[PDB]
């Protein structure tokens, strides 16, 4: 009835994948073989895991989730992992000979490879589903896969479907820290056959990952761990809505051209809270007001692009538990009250609260404390365009340089996918230039 | 499956993979016999893209044997493991190349190619997928070059999608173990930066360094070295071999790697090294071992970064650590001696990490990075070539062989082309 389905890719990338089934199999307690732990009553009113987990005759309820990726080490991890029960072998694609971060080999070289089989299981779990709204599509510019072979794949997924949505959870360059030297090339490849392939999707970084963690979650020394159980929770938020009560149980393609106005700059940021220790859970109350204040927080922005530099420009605060209209309403006042905040005036407000009843669970291990209460401020503003900016400079000169261009150019692109893709970054550069222009009189 | 292969010759050479198939056999915990005799499947899971099952478990490498005479090849096969190998291998020669580098590889180096590229073929279609081979001889002569020359070249023919990575041994700026090597070496090294895909510096004066300086080692052999340097090499594929959080391999290594083709000569850190009392001086932390990955004393080869500027810079680490360190280290590192890394290459420091360090060590590093500091290597050993060209010096055991000298013309404007590349390169912003 509403369905969703995942998509995991590059090795970040299904790091973060793994991390999510774990999750909300843990959060409908749904133990790892694909059992309940005891019999499920008949009931209505509304779905239930039947969005992701899958029904069988019996104890086994699979993801609605696919992996594909041409780097098959780490995945048989999962096909050796204690969800080796949980898991289904046809759930499973993998390359053996990853791209070695060729976006174009992946893309074009093993982009041939690997297709029509992850359409065929496309089409065995979308012909499974019914209300299917939409993608969850996972990837990342390192992993190179995550660039290169998602970048074809939504450049036909799209193609076949189109009317569902596009749920965009990648990686983006951090914008000092990195894993190499040709994420230029990845990205921006990307990016042009990316955008008019994608609906709508958000950009996490990690050293904001870092940052926060190691000051939020008090943490002293982090890994994928930690980010992919974030990220976990973040996502684990932004769909509840289908998962469970709220009062506003906002839809993804309500989202999405509402959040995202014109059609063009349809990415955004996403700071979830409330992020502490248990030492930290006490010693606090945790107000709705200290996450909506605290959710705005430029030091808190979950992507390492300040939005003080920006102007928002819509913000869907949806929220976990026990949340009252109208104490989150008076805080959106105060989101109005904020001077340093400027918004795309010809947006005045455009705000849509999501006050979803369940507040969040914890996953045992974890370094997050307890709450009652989740925020989630998937927001679009003007300020993401410049560290995009610094993508096109630090990847102009290198591109000057012609560097590595022999790699790709031995795989089977041209040079006018590069300055091309170049002006495509240009035009969008000319996108948060424009809408952010206030209009005149 | 990314499963290899291995073809040794080299006055050294053919000892080093003898060592370095030793030290991997430690890392597989397999008998000498050939049957596992370890406690994780995890040696098992990836066991093959090195080694090779056989009926009955006999568990074997991919390796390949070069030799101009069968010494090395009862050496080796008086070797311990050395019931862990396949007769089949033992490819040597009746002659030796004398190090007339032309004897290698005309002479006696047309003269068994055969019989090795048959058999090495026969170990392609052994290979399922397979990402590659590692070469090893030295770059001096032609016990390891003679032939490894025509090696790269047939096998680069003939399998134009594989992985060359080739490690040969580079004569030591003070110490001329023998005078013929301007010419073998000048010789080869036209052929090497055409054909093989990737390189990486092979002194031993380094290795003396390590083992007298670093290792606090008075006793220096081979042995030890090989240790030393089967060490990285044995890094190497680790992450290929095993899982990471943040793995790499050696396509996405030289592609992350080389900006253009011509520049797959590598230099290599790998650490720690210490004498057995330094650990009671001295714990190992990541921010450590980075204290030791851009020291010119770990640089291994004749080039200084010191002197020279980190054209590319990389490091490969094994076992289990907060990554939230090792960026930070690596950025941190990346600005504190910026000068020395080259400018618009942003980033130009990279990251990897394996889930278990080699065995014995709880972390690992290595370091592959280039500069270009290496032109004063080819400046060198091209000037004695230079020196005794103009005196023929030796010729007349070499225009015995029936080369001319316009092949020396060759590989000398041409590597001095090379050189001054690296120039432009070095001298560009
Ligand atoms: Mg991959």
């Amino acid at each position: 009835m509403r369905e969703v389905i995942s998509i995991h890719v590059g090795q970040g990338g299904i790091q973060v994948g793994n991390a999510c089934w774990e999750l909300f199999c843990l959060e409908h307690g749904i133990q790892p073989d694909g059992q309940m732990p005891s019999d499920k009553t008949i009931g209505g009113g509304d779905d239930a895991f039947n969005t992701f987990f899958s029904e069988t005759g019996a104890g086994k309820h699979v993801p609605r989730a696919v992996f594909l990726d041409l780097e098959p080490t780490v995945i048989d991890e999962v096909r050796t992992g204690t969800y080796r029960q949980l898991f289904h072998p046809e759930q499973l694609i993998s390359g053996k000979e990853d791209a070695a971060n060729n976006f174009a080999r992946g893309h074009y070289t093993i982009g041939k490879e690997i297709v029509d089989l992850c359409l065929d299981r496309i089409r065995k779990l979308a012909d499974n589903c019914t209300g299917l709204q939409g993608f969850l599509v996972f990837n990342s510019v390192g992993g190179g896969t995550g660039s290169g072979l998602g970048s074809l794949l939504l450049e036909r997924l799209s193609v076949d479907y189109g009317k569902k949505s596009k749920l965009g959870f990648t990686i983006y360059p951090s914008p000092q820290v990195s894993t190499a030297v040709v994420e230029p090339y990845n990205s921006i490849l990307s990016t042009h056959s990316l955008l008019e392939h994608t609906d709508v999707a958000v950009m996490l970084d990690n050293e904001a990952i870092y940052d926060i963690c190691r000051r939020n979650l008090d943490i002293e020394r982090p890994t994928y761990t930690n980010l992919n159980r974030l990220i976990a929770q973040v996502i684990s938020s932004l769909t509840a809505s289908l998962r469970f009560d709220g009062a506003l149980n906002v839809d993804i393609t309500e989202f999405q051209t509402n959040l995202v106005p014109y059609p063009r700059i349809h990415f955004m940021l996403s700071s979830y809270a409330p992020i502490i220790s248990a030492e930290k859970a006490y010693h606090e109350q945790l107000s709705v007001a200290e996450i909506t204040n605290s959710a705005f927080e430029p030091a808190n922005m979950m992507a390492k692009c300040d939005p003080r530099h920006g102007k928002y420009m819509a913000c869907s605060m949806m929220y976990r538990g026990d949340v009252v209209p109208k104490d989150v309403n008076a805080s959106i006042a105060t989101i109005k009250t904020k001077r340093t905040i400027q918004f795309v005036d010809w947006c005045p407000t455009g705000f849509k609260v999501g006050i979803n009843y369940q507040p969040p669970t914890v996953v045992p291990g974890g370094d997050l404390a307890k709450v009652m209460r989740a925020v989630c401020m998937i927001s679009n503003s003007t300020a993401i365009a410049e560290v995009f900016s610094r993508l096109d400079h630090k990847f102009d000169l290198m591109y000057a340089k012609r560097a590595f261009v022999h790699w790709y150019v031995g795989e089977g692109m041209e040079e006018g996918e590069f300055s091309e893709a170049r002006e495509d970054l240009a035009a969008l550069e000319k996108d948060y230039e424009e809408v952010g222009i206030e209009t005149a009189e | 499956m990314r499963e290899i292969v291995h073809i040794q010759g080299g006055q050294c050479g053919n000892q080093i993979g003898a060592k370095f198939w030793e030290v991997i056999s430690d890392e597989h915990g397999i008998d000498p016999t050939g049957t596992y005799h370890g406690d994780s499947d995890l040696q098992l899971e990836r066991i093959n893209v090195y080694y090779n099952e056989a009926t009955g478990g006999r568990y074997v490498p991919r390796a390949i044997l070069m030799d101009l005479e069968p010494g090395t090849m009862d050496s080796v096969r008086a070797g311990p493991f050395g019931q862990l190998f396949r007769p089949d291998n033992f490819v040597f020669g009746q002659t030796g190349a004398g190090n007339n580098w032309a004897k290698g590889h005309y002479t006696e180096g047309a003269e068994l190619i055969d019989s090795v590229l048959d058999v090495v073929r026969k170990e392609a279609e052994g290979c399922d997928c397979l990402q590659g081979f590692q070469i090893t001889h030295s770059l001096g002569g032609g016990t390891g070059s003679g032939m490894g020359t025509l090696l790269i070249s047939k096998v680069r023919e003939e399998y134009p999608d594989r992985i060359m990575e080739t490690f040969s041994v580079v004569p030591s700026p003070k110490v001329s173990d023998t005078v013929v090597e301007p010419y073998n070496a000048t010789l080869s090294v036209h052929q090497l930066v055409e054909n093989a895909d990737e390189c990486m510096v092979i002194d031993n004066e380094a290795l003396y360094d390590i083992c007298f300086r670093t290792l606090k080692l008075t006793t220096p052999t081979y042995g030890d070295l090989n240790h030393l340097v089967s060490a990285a090499m044995s890094g190497v594929t680790c992450c290929l071999r095993f899982p990471g959080q943040l793995n790499s391999d050696l396509r996405k290594l030289a592609v992350n790697l080389i900006p253009f083709p011509r520049l797959h000569f590598f230099m290599i850190g790998f650490a720690p090294l210490t004498s057995r009392g330094s650990q009671q001086y001295r714990a190992l932390t990541v921010p450590e071992l980075t204290q030791q990955m851009f020291d010119a004393k770990n640089m291994m080869c004749a080039a200084d970064p010191r002197h020279g500027r980190y054209l590319t810079a990389s490091a490969l680490f094994r076992g289990r650590m907060s990554t939230k360190e090792v960026d930070e280290q690596m950025l941190n590192v990346q600005n504190k001696n910026s000068s020395y890394f080259v400018e618009w290459i942003p980033n130009n420091i990279k990251s990897s990490i394996c889930d278990i360090p080699p065995k014995g060590l709880k972390m690992a590093v290595t370091f592959v990075g280039n500069s270009t500091a290496i032109q004063e290597m080819f400046k060198r050993v091209a000037e004695q070539f230079t020196a005794m060209f103009r005196r023929k010096a030796f010729l007349h055991w070499y225009t015995g062989e029936g080369m001319d000298e316009m092949e020396f013309t060759e590989a000398e404007s041409n590597m001095n082309d090379l050189v001054s590349e690296y120039q432009q390169y070095q001298d560009a912003t």
